């Protein structure tokens, strides 16, 4: 693992992409290295630290949701339209059909936990939309503010049972949602 | 349209490709033919990343060369193999392989199947190993004079030869300071515990191996003493500040006296950890992770010098030197884990950097080479030569045998197996003698490099090298003359020579068994 | 049975089962439970209190057979209550001949089916 | 006409195209057959090169876009899986007899007749091989295995080195004796771990009387040699016990906070003492080990290895008598560790290799094991040596399990060819023509042999045919039937007395697989290729 010397570490950091160029870290590794940074530019690194701290506190101020809240047709108008300025929702319309509702329900809890920044709401099709066809068993109709932003209706759109944990992140984010910490379009396979 | 194989697949077959393979090896043997001998010539290599490598050894030349011909790729892999296994004889093995293929091509043309050539090559390899073991002489390990002579023989053909009388000593010291006895058996000699570090600028002979460890760190706090006479060093792996943990805690506060109580709990935890460290009375604490402000304050109140994050290899060599032991949980920091024996700890300033020395320690098992020179490339070449000398010293301490140098042993084994082949009969005798005169290139290479005429000199050498136990007679490449290597006094470990011969013959077999090439397709 | 949303086997559970010298098999599709019950005679169990020996199938032998290094199979042979169900296993060099053999066997079975349907 | 939106090739055109594809694959693989044929050198698109001789590797690395050749590649892969030897021979047989059958069809003989002839000829050939061409490897002991390994390695990069290799090869197989149904010995090959190293010559390859896992001690300070090893194989990571995905702690008063944090390590710590309370001396685990646990192990004077591969740990536990543990939980509700589940090894040493270090577990107490380390000039030579060694191990296993071998060097092929030509007079029908063709097809293997050695193949195959004719038509000359061609002087010599034997499994499986591949590729009457 870390049984590698200075030359080996330089070789690895050069081979990975190019270099970390002492400008692209979070509050963790720029804080832990803490000694490779040369001392003639303390003001620049401290200004960067203060701006990143401001960014972190701003992000934590708007991270207040944490988990999905499920609603009925009564308040559906308010959480589909009056959810807030600069916030978009998920609106997973689900039933007790086992496969796709079950998988998506288990995955959305994890996504909401790891994204406390975006609203997750799930509703049952019977009492949210009058006489929904119910053949298109999944339904995540993403609303940007109150308008259409994306739509996933068919199990073929997701791909059926073969759904992993985090490719849903990319599927939601491709429409313009919060950025991803993951690469590759269809999460490899 | 209609295809069987891929569109991009190309195929080559027949003697054509065989010739190509041989030629490829010769080309690889042609780049670094002038780098062999005490009169070698430096070569400059331009890295794709902007660096420059100014070197002599063959491996450092080939590792910077990319070849799309797969036979040359095999030759480069052979060079890396010889560099890693023994650390010496790269140019010798590459030249030997090149000339063995070059002489096997002649038999390939004369409608001879490669299999008989391979069999003769293997027989020649076995016989040359036998007769190379025959002419060997023992070496006295306890004798330091002969050790210095062997390292001089290994270093006379590099750029630091002018400082050989220094450099050899350095290598010897390091190799005789890492020598360790493991649990019961398993004597070891590892270069992970022999670090060479380059500090540009200064004087080359100012370089020396320190009786201890040097790292490029600084004291955590200004008030902590930068000069410790007899340190008691404790080595830490974990961190000395407060960390969240692993599970999700999410402490809930409803009272007025829980927030400040939480913060005071963090402070008291740091205080308790530092008091656990302090109670056993250390003097220097080395940690691989960060140090909290409270941590260094509490350590300082007990007059302890704290060195912040240190790479794990440096901590391992520090532990091996001082005799200490790394502990992650401070509450289990035992008395036996405290490092006593470090003769002096000094935070010196070199150029515009702070360097910490734990030198003067008793009977260390790890060393650091203060290698001071003039430039980064000069120091890189110096440390490469030091690594070669270290590898040769380890080879001769693990093998008490020696063999004459300057192409004397090669000519001796060539003549021995030539006289062996003169009695047998068959079709395999011709490749046998082909290998016999194939081992002859390196003396010829030395004579060519020194600037003398190879024809008459090598003819005289071969003629005189036939009678009256003259197997130690070789060429002096400084004066380009024929000398008896006993008076000249250049000897090489038997391991290096036998490994060179084995690797050359095996590379010849590998590139001679091949007759078809299919190029261009998906990985799998 | 193959249970998504909840690991039907845990490391602790498998450890205990192996300690009691038992054979455990997982990832059984929901569509095959009727076939298994009709073949060997077991009855599905969805509650621990209902798990008894009165609804536990029996067989003379259970084996894990290796096909000369070309896969692995589970064979249950000698069921004490032989149901109206048999199974056919096919062998072949390449996939194409195996598929064609399957189609030919199916055609023969359909011919016998037609002969059973109307006797002429 | 047809509205298919595709390309249709019907009649003699598609038959000729399929035969061309099969012949192309056969000619690709044919140059590397026999103790004289050389090996091929495949370079990929990226540039990585592999030096290979066995047909299976060549055909898997190659990419083919014709079904009539994909079937041949699949046949080679199947022969590798089922047997392990004769991967090139089966492809050569299949393609050449397919060419012969297409030639027969060209005279307007129905392909059903030639398929029936091939089926009957294959059945008769297998029967003749079983009856009048096998010798029991019972009177010959410890030498039939050596000869089989030698003749399996002759064509490889370690050919004349076989005397050094074959010996140790059988030793490896003799270290994996097993009992399954109390009276049937079993040889679970692939349980011998093959290690690569690119240091010394080929004579320095090591046969270790004990498993040699390719890992390193967890921490440098831990001892690297154990005089008497009490191995404790584990299958769980020794890291701080994070609670669970579901269980999550919630603190109301800070006075109860710090304590639980101690527990977050102590649990793990506790486990370690239990493992070390029984005198465990070496610890092997598939999961990771954190720094604190490494500190416990180094302070206890016992070496610990992390991230050991599951198959390696399984083999170590089987060989040393240790019991692999997924978790510490007995039939009661308390964690415990018992001395009854520690394997015993006479030595465990981290031995240095060309540049790195690998761990040798020597003289495991429970049952003898073995491992092989291959030293070579570079990576390509070592990997080719590993492939050849795998082929040799497979051959020795086949010989030991099925105690019967047949003469090599084209003896069985010539005998079958002459018998099948003497056959086909039983039925007297037109289908007999097919059988006759099959006979001639079984002459391909000897021919190409002498083709690779630049010898006069026609004279050699004529001499083999004459000798086998004399053997078959004269009962007292039966000893002539064990004869095959030889390369050192281009002479037909008795390979039964010379020491060239191949397990009958290779020949039988190759014949059956080849004839069924030819049948399944010969039924084609037209090809309909649809547009992507
Ligand atoms: N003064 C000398 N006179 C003649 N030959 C020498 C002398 N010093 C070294 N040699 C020979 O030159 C060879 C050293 O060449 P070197 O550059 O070390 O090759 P490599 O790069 O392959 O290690 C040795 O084989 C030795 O026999
Ligand atoms: N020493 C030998 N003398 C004569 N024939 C041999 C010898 N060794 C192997 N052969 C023959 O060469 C044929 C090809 O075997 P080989 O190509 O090495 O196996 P594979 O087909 O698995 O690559 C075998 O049928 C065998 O009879
Ligand atoms: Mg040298
Ligand atoms: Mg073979």
């Amino acid at each position: 693992k870390e049984l590698e010397e200075e030359a080996e570490e330089e070789q690895r950091i050069l081979q990975q992409s190019v270099v970390k160029t002492y400008e692209d870290m979070t509050l963790e590794e720029l804080e832990d290295h803490e000694d490779e940074f040369n001392e003639e530019d303390e003001r620049a690194i401290e200004m960067y630290r203060r701006r990143r701290l401001a960014e972190w506190k701003a992000t934590k101020l708007k991270n207040k949701f944490g988990e999905v809240l499920e609603i009925s047709g009564k308040d559906y108008v308010q959480e589909v339209t009056k959810a807030g300025e600069g916030l978009w929702v998920i609106l997973h319309l689900y039933k007790q059909g086992i496969p796709l509702c079950a998988l998506i329900n288990q995955h959305l809890s994890g996504l909401a936990r790891k994204f406390p920044d975006v609203k997750f709401i799930k509703a049952i099709s019977t009492t949210c939309i009058p006489n929904y066809p119910d053949r298109n068993l999944p339904t995540i109709f993403v609303y940007l503010e109150g308008d259409i932003k994306a739509q996933f209706i068919g199990p073929l759109v997701f791909g059926g049972m073969n759904l992993t944990r985090d490719e849903l992140e990319w599927k939601l984010s491709e429409s313009g949602a919060i950025m991803t910490d993951l690469e590759e379009n269809p999460k490899k396979p | 349209p209609v295809l069987v194989l891929s569109q991009n697949t190309k195929r080559e077959s027949g003697r054509k490709v065989q010739s190509g393979n041989i030629n490829a090896a010769k080309t690889i043997a042609d780049i670094i033919r002038t780098c062999l001998g005490p009169k070698s010539m430096m070569k400059m290599l331009l890295d794709p990343m902007g660096g420059i490598v100014m070197t002599n050894d063959g491996n450092a030349i080939l590792r910077e060369i990319q070849v799309q011909h797969p036979a040359a790729k095999s030759m480069i892999e052979i060079s890396r193999t010889q560099d890693e296994e023994v650390g010496d004889g790269t140019t010798s093995v590459i030249i030997l392989a090149g000339e063995m293929l070059s002489v096997a091509e002649h038999f390939l043309e004369q409608q001879m199947h490669p299999t008989v050539v391979i069999s003769a090559y293997r027989k020649a390899l076995d016989d040359m190993i036998s007769t190379l073991k025959k002419i060997s002489i023992p070496v006295d390990i306890s004798d330091s004079d002969m050790m210095l002579n062997i390292i001089n023989s290994s270093i006379t053909t590099k750029a630091i030869s002018r400082w050989s009388s220094l450099a050899c000593n350095i290598a010897l010291d390091a190799v005789k300071m890492v020598q360790f006895e493991e649990n019961g058996r398993k004597e070891i000699d590892i270069k992970k515990y022999a670090r060479v570090e380059k500090i540009p600028g200064g004087i080359i002979e100012d370089s020396c191996v320190l009786r201890g460890v040097m790292i490029n760190k600084d004291v955590t706090h200004p008030r902590m003493r930068r000069y410790i006479k007899n340190p008691r060093i404790v080595l830490l792996d974990s961190s000395l500040e407060y960390k969240k943990g692993e599970s999700q805690t999410d402490i809930e506060i409803t009272r007025e006296e829980d927030f400040t109580r939480i913060l005071q709990m963090e402070e008291e935890y740091i205080q308790q950890l530092c008091e656990d460290i302090i109670q056993l009375k250390p003097d220097v604490v080395i940690t691989e992770k960060g140090i909290s402000d409270l941590a260094q304050h509490y350590l300082m109140r007990a007059n302890i010098t704290a060195i912040r994050r240190v790479r794990k290899t440096d901590n391992n060599r520090i532990a091996r030197a001082c005799g200490a032991r790394i502990v992650s949980r401070p509450e289990e920091l035992r008395e036996d884990d405290v490092g006593t024996g470090a003769g002096l700890l000094e935070i010196k300033k070199i150029g515009d950097e702070y360097f910490t020395f734990i030198t003067d320690c008793k009977d260390p098992k790890a060393c650091t080479i203060l290698l001071r020179g003039a430039s980064k490339e000069i120091l890189s070449e110096v440390e490469r030569n030091l690594q070669d000398a270290m590898q040769v010293c380890r080879n001769v301490l693990l093998d008490p045998q020696l063999v004459p140098g300057g192409g004397a042993s090669e000519m001796a084994v060539a003549h021995a197996l030539t006289e062996k082949s003169k009695a047998m009969t068959g079709v395999e005798q011709w490749p046998y003698r082909a290998v016999a005169q194939a081992l002859e290139v390196i003396p010829r290479t030395l004579i060519q490099n020194c600037g003398a005429s190879t024809i008459r000199l090598l003819t005289s050498l071969r003629a005189k090298h036939t009678q009256e136990n003259c197997e130690t007679w070789g060429v002096n490449g400084e004066t380009g003359t024929l000398v008896d290597m006993k008076e000249l006094g250049i000897w090489e470990p038997l391991a290096v020579k036998l490994q060179t011969y084995k690797t050359a013959v095996e590379t010849a077999v590998l590139l001679l068994r091949i007759d078809d090439i299919v190029s261009g397709h998906k990985k799998k | 049975q193959k249970s998504i949303l909840r690991d039907a086997l845990s490391d602790l559970a498998l450890h205990f089962l192996n300690k009691m010298k038992i054979m455990v098999i997982k990832d059984i599709e929901r569509e095959d439970i009727e076939f298994i019950c009709k073949t060997i005679g077991t009855k599905p169990v969805a509650h621990i209190d209902q798990f008894t020996a009165d609804m536990l199938g029996s067989a003379e032998l259970a084996e894990e057979v290796n096909l000369n290094g070309s896969g692995k199979l589970l064979k249950i042979t000698g069921c004490a209550s032989p149901g109206k169900t048999v199974t056919i296993v096919v062998r072949g060099s390449n996939k194409l001949v195996i598929e064609e053999a399957e189609r030919s066997i199916h055609d023969a079975l359909c011919v016998i089916r037609c002969l059973v349907k109307k006797r002429a | 006409p047809l509205s298919v939106f595709g390309d249709r090739s019907t009649g003699e055109t598609i038959r000729s195209q399929n035969v061309m594809a099969a012949a192309s694959i056969a000619n690709i693989v044919k140059s590397s057959l026999g103790p004289v044929g050389l090996d091929k050198m495949l370079v990929d698109d990226i540039g990585d090169v592999t030096i290979t001789n066995d047909g299976a590797t060549i055909l898997k690395l190659l990419e083919v876009e014709h079904p009539a050749a994909k079937v041949l590649c699949e046949l080679a892969d199947l022969q590798d899986k089922e047997v392990g030897d004769g991967t090139t021979s089966v492809v050569i047989i299949a393609a050449e007899l397919l060419k012969n059958a297409d030639e027969l069809v060209k005279q307007k003989i129905h392909p059903t007749s030639v398929i029936s002839g091939y089926r009957l000829a294959c059945k008769e050939a297998v029967r003749y091989i079983n009856e009048n061409l096998i010798v029991n490897t019972d009177e010959l002991g410890r030498d039939c295995l050596i000869n089989a390994a030698k003749t399996s390695m002759s064509s490889k990069i370690i050919g004349i080195n076989g005397d050094f290799f074959a010996n140790m090869v059988v030793d490896a197989v003799l270290a994996i004796k097993y009992t399954d149904i109390r009276g049937q010995p079993r040889y679970p090959v692939n349980s011998v771990n093959i290690l690569k190293a690119h240091g010394r010559s080929q004579m320095e390859s090591m046969l270790i009387s004990g498993y040699a896992l390719n890992c390193v001690v967890g921490s440098q300070g831990m001892p690297k040699r154990i005089v008497n090893a009490k191995i404790a194989c584990l299958d769980f990571s020794l890291q701080k016990t994070k609670m669970k995905l579901g269980v999550q702690v919630v603190i109301t008063d800070p006075e109860k906070l710090d304590q639980i944090r101690q527990r977050e390590s102590d649990i793990t710590k506790e486990r370690i003492q239990k493992i070390l309370a029984t005198g465990a001396n070496v610890i092997l685990t598939t999961g990771g080990i954190d720094d604190m646990c490494l500190k416990y192990f180094v302070e206890a004077g016992a070496m610990a290895v992390r991230r050991v591969l599951k198959r390696d740990l399984k083999r170590i536990a089987k060989a040393s008598g240790a019991t692999i543990l997924s978790t510490l939980a007995n039939l009661e509700g308390e964690e415990t560790f018992e001395a009854a589940m520690l394997g015993q090894a006479e030595e465990v040493v981290q031995e240095r290799i060309c540049d790195d270090e690998l761990i040798l577990i020597k003289n495991t107490k429970a049952r003898t094991s073995a491992s092989i380390i291959l030293r070579g000039a570079n990576d390509f030579m070592c990997d080719e040596m590993e492939r050849s060694l795998h082929d040799a191990l497979c051959v020795v296993k086949r010989v030991l399990e099925s105690k019967s071998v047949v003469p090599g060097g084209g003896a069985v092929e010539a005998a079958l060819s002459i018998y099948l030509e003497n056959y086909a007079t039983s039925m007297g029908s037109r289908e007999q023509l097919a059988i006759a063709e099959f006979a001639r097809s079984l002459l391909v293997i000897p021919n190409t042999l002498a083709v690779n050695a630049a010898q006069d193949s026609t004279d050699l195959v004529a001499k083999l045919r004459a000798f086998h004719n004399e053997a078959q038509v004269n009962p007292e000359r039966k000893n002539l039937k064990w004869i095959g061609l030889d390369l050192s002087n281009g002479k037909p010599r008795d390979n039964k007395q010379a020491g060239v034997f191949e397990p009958t499994i290779v020949k039988v499986k190759s014949l059956k697989f080849a004839t069924e591949a030819a049948i399944t590729i010969l039924r084609i009457d037209d090809l309909i290729k649809l547009h992507p």
